[PDB]
């Protein structure tokens, strides 16, 4: 089994 | 004998926004890309039944770029822009729309690559409907 | 030294009753202030502080992003819960129970009986004091549950006493790692 | 509830330091070494049942650094207000003379996450066997950290967990020594 990561989003510019 | 059941659709006069279910939100509106596909005309009713205070929406040049960037590369939407009155290209929302019209006057859609709504080959093609509801 | 700027991002999966209920909480924190968050029970991003307004608006305008987070409770939370369930939710280490008085004093003079419970896991644990068979609820000075940082806990539960010859104090411990409550005595 | 799994990450300026770790009910499951670019499990037993692609963490951190830049400006450069740490030195299990034990230095409720920690035996620094954890997150968004010093109990030695942090006026020494 592999740990799934949640991706960080880029903030509003 | 002809049994006539008429249906007049108009803009909504109330507020609503289904937060656990809308396609995307922008400015004051809650947008919903229909899951079932429909004929352009079937859209007025499809939207009016999707959620309370919801209706077939015509993308303003201020709004379709957001609608357009939320489109798959192969996905298109029937939009509530029609040929009849007020500049001749209007919406349940009023106004005048600039339309790419090399075709038949009655239906319009948006694609990922269109910058204005577009008139179509024929309105029987099935497509998801672009619906809206005003929040708060 | 110079001023510091901190940016924190936390994705928290809350599991209730195993997996029958799972809430996902995504939080953005600037320095020490949460600014924006996604709550799976809400469905969209919500600005907590004004600094987060721009972000909540921008993120709720992206459908793919919205669709991804709204399914994360399954593709992320429930998934990772499985990947490590065998050694986290199921991890169990029996406590080591020792009883000793703090300072070696002659009898009849006030003393602090110490019940050390160490190296256990999970944290859920119960320690009770007994004086000749009857439960002592009063005069119990405890440290509370202490997390050691290496998946083991410990707790020191002290009992105020004035031991009279013949008295038998018993420290009873109950913990999900043991079937029948552990016990250890100390003779006065 | 019952359980909580937390993916926590952060980036701090000017330090240019970051972190990426997974937490289960308060305990660290693993974290990603930014330098070695490999995932490091708290208990080696964990690596024998699961795995994590460390590269993913590095991607998030890049995005976090960029975001930190954005948030700093938009906040009009307001810096974090230091919160000095609470320090307490504890023993792993009841001590017995000449029975190996472990001194736990528990640093809690502080921010930002930068701290210089030193173990001292009779006023001299010690490294033999020392180990530490990364910064663990707290619900109030402050941090928790642990430092370890295995030692042999005696009546002849005194120890100190020396802790430095910007919210502190001067180094803080937490004292420990056998009591007979």
């Amino acid at each position: 089994p592999k740990y799934v990561k949640q991706n960080t989003l880029k903030l509003a510019t | 004998h002809t049994f006539q059941v008429p249906q007049n659709y108009t803009k909504a006069n109330c507020t609503y926004c289904n937060t656990r279910e809308y396609t995307f939100s922008y400015k004051g509106c809650c947008f919903y890309f229909t899951k079932k596909k429909h004929t352009w005309n079937g859209c007025f009713q499809a939207c009016a039944e999707l959620y309370p205070c919801t209706y077939f929406y015509g993308p303003t040049p201020d709004i379709l770029p957001v609608v357009t960037r939320n489109l798959n590369a192969i996905e298109s939407l029937w939009v509530g822009v029609y040929r009849v009155g007020e500049g001749n290209w209007t919406s349940l929302d009023g106004g005048t729309f600039k339309v790419y019209q090399i075709f038949g006057s009655h239906c319009t859609y948006v694609s990922k690559f269109s910058t204005v709504p577009v008139s179509h080959h024929e309105c029987s093609f099935l497509k998801p409907c672009l619906c809206v509801s005003q929040r708060s | 030294t110079r001023p510091r700027f901190l940016w924190q991002l936390k994705f928290e999966c809350h599991f209730f009753n195993g997996t029958e209920r799972v809430r996902l909480l995504e939080r953005c924190i600037y320095n020490q202030e949460e600014s924006v968050r996604f709550d799976s029970d809400v469905g969209e991003y919500r600005a907590v502080t004004e600094l987060g307004r721009p972000d909540a608006e921008y993120w709720n305008s992206q459908k793919d992003l919205l669709e991804q987070r709204r399914a994360a409770v399954d593709t992320y939370c429930r998934h990772n819960y499985g990947v490590g369930e065998s050694f986290t939710v199921q991890r169990r280490v029996e406590p080591k129970v020792t009883v000793y008085p703090s300072k070696t004093q002659p009898l009849q003079h006030h003393n602090l009986l110490v019940c050390s419970v160490s190296g256990f896991y999970p944290g859920s644990i119960e320690v009770r004091w007994f004086r000749n068979g009857q439960e002592e609820k009063a005069g119990v000075v405890s440290t509370g549950l202490i997390q050691n940082g290496d998946w083991t806990f410990q707790t020191l539960v002290m009992l105020e006493t004035v031991p009279r010859s013949g008295e038998v104090y018993t420290c009873q411990v109950e913990h999900p790692s043991v079937t029948s409550p552990l016990t250890v005595e100390w003779r006065a | 509830e019952e359980h909580v799994i937390i993916q926590a990450e952060f980036y701090l300026n000017p330090d240019q330091s970051g972190e990426f770790m997974f937490d289960f009910d308060g305990d660290e499951i693993f974290h990603v070494d930014m330098a070695k670019k490999e995932t490091v499990w708290r208990l080696e037993e964990f690596g024998r049942f699961a795995s994590f692609e460390a590269q993913g963490a590095l991607a998030n951190i890049a995005v976090d650094k960029a975001n930190l830049e954005i948030m700093t400006k938009r906040s009009n450069y307001t810096p974090i207000t230091n919160v000095p740490p609470e320090v307490t030195v504890l023993t792993n299990s009841p001590v017995e003379l000449r029975e190996p034990n472990v001194l736990i230095c528990f640093i809690d409720k502080f921010t930002p996450p930068v701290v210089n920690v030193t173990w001292l035996r009779n006023g001299k620094p010690v490294t033999t066997g020392v180990s530490e954890t990364v910064f663990l997150p707290r619900e109030d968004h402050l941090f928790r950290k642990f430092h370890y010093l295995p030692f042999l109990p005696s009546t002849e030695d005194v120890y100190d967990c020396r802790v430095e942090h910007w919210g502190l006026d001067e180094p803080l020494l937490k004292h420990w020594e056998f009591d007979a």
